[PDB]
């Protein structure tokens, strides 16, 4: 078992960097892989991105790369920064944990499988906003 | 957003609105407005520690079957929003998680 505390700032300005931290305990990050989910208050979940034990920097195609998921496994924590934010990214943001579990429905040696991504352990999230001051 | 009424005491067999292009793996999300969201089915037939025998998906073996979710005797309690992320073969990685579904309790 898994416990997940998310932290941040709480209050934006346009034009800035929105460093959350999500700190985990009870195990280690060996073979565990880590996320954040954004959502609007308005809108629905939204997928931003992931990280894994390779260091994979991918992220989701609205993000268009400008959210850097940063993995320090020395201090024990996953910070997710927003470079250069806009007014119109007011959300509510959870930080999950996920598992690369492969469906086979062909064989293997040939790549008629894909990867699926369960996020088991979530996050109670942070409410972040973007206000006039 | 889709809503679907269902009074207490009755079944719901909800859909999504991805049909299978393939071989799929859909994830079933609980998400309570404003608190955590929770996994309700993994891999269409598999519950996770923590879902009791309520929720429960549908195999796919022999494909042309629709991906749904049962909630055979639904509580005063599952007032969330429901997503649908299918990954399918044929369509590569799904970062969407689709339209997000509110299901509304009658009652
Ligand atoms: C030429 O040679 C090549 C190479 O040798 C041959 O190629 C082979 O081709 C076949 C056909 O495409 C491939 O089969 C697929 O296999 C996967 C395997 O996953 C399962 O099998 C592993 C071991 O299987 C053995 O034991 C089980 C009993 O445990 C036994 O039933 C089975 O027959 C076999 O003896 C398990 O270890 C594995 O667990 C692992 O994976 C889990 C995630 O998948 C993971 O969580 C675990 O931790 C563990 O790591 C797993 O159980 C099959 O999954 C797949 O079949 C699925 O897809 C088809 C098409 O969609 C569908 O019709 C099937 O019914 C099945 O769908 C089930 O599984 C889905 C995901 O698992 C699930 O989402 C579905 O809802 C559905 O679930 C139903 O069944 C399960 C039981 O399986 C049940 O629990 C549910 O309640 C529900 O009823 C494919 O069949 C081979 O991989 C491939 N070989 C290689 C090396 O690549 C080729 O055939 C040769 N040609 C000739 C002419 O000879
Ligand atoms: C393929 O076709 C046969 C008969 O045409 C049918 O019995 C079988 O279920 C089909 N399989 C799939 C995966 O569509």
């Amino acid at each position: 078992q898994v416990q997940l505390q998310e932290s941040g700032p709480g209050l934006v300005k346009p034009s800035e960097t929105l460093s959350v931290t999500c700190s985990v305990s009870g195990d280690s990050m060996n073979n565990y892989y880590w996320t954040w989910i954004r959502q609007s208050p308005g809108k629905g979940l939204e997928w931003i991105g992931y990280i894994s034990d390779r260091e994979s920097a991918t992220y989701n195609p609205s993000l268009n790369s400008r959210v850097v998921i940063s993995r320090d496994t020395s201090k024990n924590q996953l910070s997710l920064k927003l470079n250069s934010v806009t007014p119109a990214d007011t959300a509510v943001y959870y930080c999950a944990t996920a598992r690369r579990g492969q469906r086979i429905y062909g064989v293997v040696s040939f790549g008629e499988f894909f990867y699926y991504y369960s996020m088991d352990v979530w996050g109670k999230g942070t409410t972040v906003t973007v206000s006039s001051a | 957003v889709r809503p679907l009424s269902v009074a207490l005491g009755e079944t719901a067999r909800i859909s999504c609105g991805r049909q299978a292009l393939g071989s799929r793996a859909v994830q079933w999300y609980q998400h309570r407005p404003g608190q955590a969201p929770i996994l309700l089915i993994y891999n269409n037939q598999d519950r996770p520690s923590g879902i009791p025998e309520r929720f429960s998906g549908t195999p796919d073996i022999n494909f042309g079957t629709r991906a749904t979710l049962t909630i055979s005797g639904v509580e005063a309690g599952d007032e969330a929003d429901y997503y649908c992320h299918m990954w399918d073969s044929r369509s590569g990685f799904s970062w969407s998680f689709g339209g997000a579904t509110r299901l509304t309790v009658l009652g």
